[PDB]
């Protein structure tokens, strides 16, 4: 009795709802109560509803053994998963197995980090939810500094899913399709009036011959991540445009797979134009010289 | 269970661990219970987003773009006066280029979309910029930051891709060397080996071979030239993409 008086009033003492916190075992007040020190105590070594509303993700952070001490509010909007049932758990009870060894070295030991990590995922596409045993992977895009006992401070994205789109698209970005050796399967039509290909061109051509030759080792490695984990995001890189020069894109790419056959059919890529064509005296390929 | 409880007390333990002025259960439990009563914060989450996305919050009516707020962050973010930003139009802090796009994003949901904006103390750097559109109309967004010349050929050895530097190493414009035979820049006594290294090199597929050969400049001069160079392979299909080549002056 005179214990679970003390536990009822940590519990309405930790940072919480007095909803939420009455439902707590105590297990996972101990929990809470600790991570919110840890955190707390990381926080003297760094130094709402807006910053979380305005997030396309969740903020994390997670020891270099692995214990996930603090997780945004909003993360249930993106995984489904709580802040409470997660808080205080381990990053790799949640998170795919092939996966585990590279979260590993990324919270070991330059401060910057960038990687894509498969997390379960108990949310539905459109609202609803499922439960851990019929849970998801989700491909999250992973981007903070690991910093000092050891800490990971991350971003974590999810990738928006091409046929579930949420979120508007502007005249700056356009889609492609690709067959798994990369060739264009199908090419939107704004295209043209961004870089002059039409798509018949493009097509059966391999994503390699526009690649900036500087880039081409950088996108392959994305191309690799892509396909081990499902989704990603490439990092910045010129497509040689069709009367010489070229333009800044950034594309994130999705794997579809045939729901019937269960096999993969392609690769949906949505491509981000950030800019003009630079730098059009100069003729890169034999492509732009005819 | 056994562990069940051995758990329970590792996190006791933990927590006196933690607790600096931290004996029994109880009072742990209420050790702690004073200790945060001293005691996620508002602005600090500010800092965390600042840590983690090196990202920055503002707010813009979408109505005119006037910057109706910006969190000081944008000045470790952009290196800009908290001043030189509120007040103003985020037209005015973006790239002439970036104008259109911008204007498509500011209609009358969540947005999101990239971007180069000014930073300073005429340089840009891109900017990822997430958020919705609330009324008053205003948009509530949060922006994160992120000797030789190389060839490619056909197996071939046609010259399919040049850097623009191959106009200073060998005096020619891209164009007139792209579509062109590499063996046809070759001074004749060096062409079988070049066509050796270009035989070798997909044999040896993946793997760098280098060669030495003269080539003739725009001006006619023979110039000493060595090109390292290697295969590239379709990660997928293993078909061979291109050659890859530097081409380093002598
Ligand atoms: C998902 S990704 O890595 O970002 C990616 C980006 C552009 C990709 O091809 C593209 C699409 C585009 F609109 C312009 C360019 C160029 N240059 C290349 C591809 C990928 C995939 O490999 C792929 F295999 F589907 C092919």
């Amino acid at each position: 009795s005179k214990e679970t008086e003390v536990f009822y009033e940590l519990a309405h003492e930790l940072p919480l709802p007095h909803s939420v916190s009455s439902h707590l075992d105590k297990a996972s007040i101990m929990r809470l109560a600790i991570s919110f020190l840890r955190t707390h105590k990381l926080l003297s070594s760094v130094c709402d509803n807006l910053y979380l509303k305005a997030l396309e993700g969740f903020i994390a952070v997670v020891t270099q053994d692995g214990d996930m001490i603090f997780l945004s509010e909003n993360i249930s909007k993106f995984m489904g998963l709580t802040q409470v049932e997660l808080t205080g758990h381990s990053i790799f009870d949640f998170t795919h197995p092939c996966d585990h060894e590279e979260i590993r070295e990324n919270l070991t030991l330059s401060t910057e980090r960038d990687f894509f990590m498969r997390m379960k995922c108990t949310v539905t596409n459109r609202g609803r939810t499922v439960n851990l045993k019929s849970a998801t992977w989700k491909v999250l895009h992973c981007t903070g500094q690991v910093r000092v006992l050891s800490c990971l401070i991350i971003m974590c994205e999810p990738i928006q899913h091409p046929s579930h789109m949420d979120i508007p698209l502007d005249s700056k970005t356009f889609l492609s399709r690709h067959s798994m050796d990369m060739k264009f399967t199908y090419c939107d039509d704004r295209i043209l009036e961004l870089i002059g290909y039409h798509p018949e061109e493009l097509l059966g051509r391999s994503a390699y011959e526009f690649y900036h030759a500087l880039d081409s080792e950088n996108m392959t490695k994305s191309h690799q991540n892509l396909c081990t984990k499902g989704q990603v995001v490439s990092g910045q890189y010129r497509m040689l445009a069709k009367h010489g020069g070229y333009v800044a894109l950034e594309t994130q790419g999705t794997v579809i797979y045939n729901p019937r056959n269960l096999q993969p059919q392609c690769i949906m890529c949505v491509n981000y134009v950030l800019s003009e064509i630079e730098k059009n005296d100069v003729v890169f390929s034999m492509d732009q010289t005819e | 269970e056994r562990r069940r409880r051995n758990k329970m007390t590792a996190y006791i333990t933990e927590l006196s661990d933690m607790v600096p002025t931290c004996p029994d259960k109880l009072t742990i439990l209420r050790m702690a219970v004073s200790h945060m009563k001293s005691l996620l914060t508002d602005q600090e989450l500010k800092h965390l987003i600042l840590e983690a996305a090196d990202g920055f919050l503002f707010i813009v009516s979408c109505e005119t773009g006037r910057v109706v707020y910006v969190s000081d962050s944008v000045t470790p973010v952009l290196n800009q006066p908290q001043s030189e930003w509120f007040g103003s139009t985020l037209y005015d802090q973006v790239h002439p280029d970036d104008v259109d796009k911008l204007r498509e994003q500011l209609s009358t949901s969540r947005r999101s979309f990239i971007c180069r904006m000014r930073c300073g103390t005429p340089h840009f750097v891109v900017v990822h910029c997430t958020g919705y559109i609330k009324a008053w109309f205003c948009l509530v967004a949060i922006g994160r930051l992120q000797t030789e010349f190389i060839s490619r050929h056909n197996i071939e050895g046609i010259f399919t891709f040049v850097d623009h530097r191959c106009v200073a190493t060998v005096g020619y414009q891209p164009q007139e060397l792209l579509g062109k035979n590499i063996v046809e820049f070759c001074h004749p006594e060096d062409q079988q080996l070049l066509r050796d290294s270009f035989q070798q090199v997909v044999k040896l597929k993946g793997q760098v071979l280098s060669v030495m050969f003269r080539f003739r400049s725009k001006t006619r001069e023979w110039l000493w030239m060595r090109t390292s160079s290697f295969t590239f392979q379709n990660p997928y299909s293993d078909e061979i993409e291109y050659i890859i080549c530097t081409n380093t002056n002598v």
